[PDB]
C-alpha cells in the first residue's frame, strides 16, 4: 500500500507539469491577441476616416 | 476429514485476514481507482497542451 502512494503522487505531479505548460502556452497567446486587437482597430479606424474624406472632398 | 479440518482452519485464517485486510483493500483498490482517473486527467491535459 505505501507502493502505491508513492506511485499514485508521480501522476499527480505530471498533472501540474501539463498543466502549468498549457497555461504558458495560452499566456503568450493571450498578448498576441491583444496586439492584434488594436493594429485592426486602429487600421478600422483610419479607414473609416478615408471613407468620410473622400466623400467630403467630392 | 480434511475438508472438515482444513477448510475450518481456512475460514478462521480468511476471516481473520478479511477483518484485516479488506480494510487494506479498500484502501489499496480506492487507491488503484485514483490512478485510473490521473492517468485520464493526464491524457487530455498532454493532448491540450
Amino acid at each position: 500500500d505505501s507502493y502505491l502512494k508513492h506511485q499514485e503522487i508521480v501522476l499527480d505531479t505530471l498533472l501540474p507539469q501539463t498543466v502549468s505548460n498549457q497555461w504558458r502556452i495560452n499566456n503568450d497567446y493571450i498578448r498576441q491577441t491583444c496586439t492584434i486587437v488594436e493594429e485592426m482597430n486602429i487600421q478600422q479606424r483610419k479607414q473609416i476616416n478615408d471613407l468620410e474624406i473622400y466623400r467630403k472632398r467630392l | 476429514t480434511s475438508m472438515k479440518i482444513q477448510f475450518k482452519t481456512a475460514m478462521p485464517p480468511t476471516e481473520v485476514l478479511l477483518e484485516s485486510i479488506q480494510s487494506k483493500v479498500e484502501s489499496i483498490e480506492q487507491l488503484q481507482r485514483k490512478l485510473q482517473h490521473v492517468q485520464p486527467l493526464e491524457q487530455q491535459n498532454n493532448e491540450m497542451c
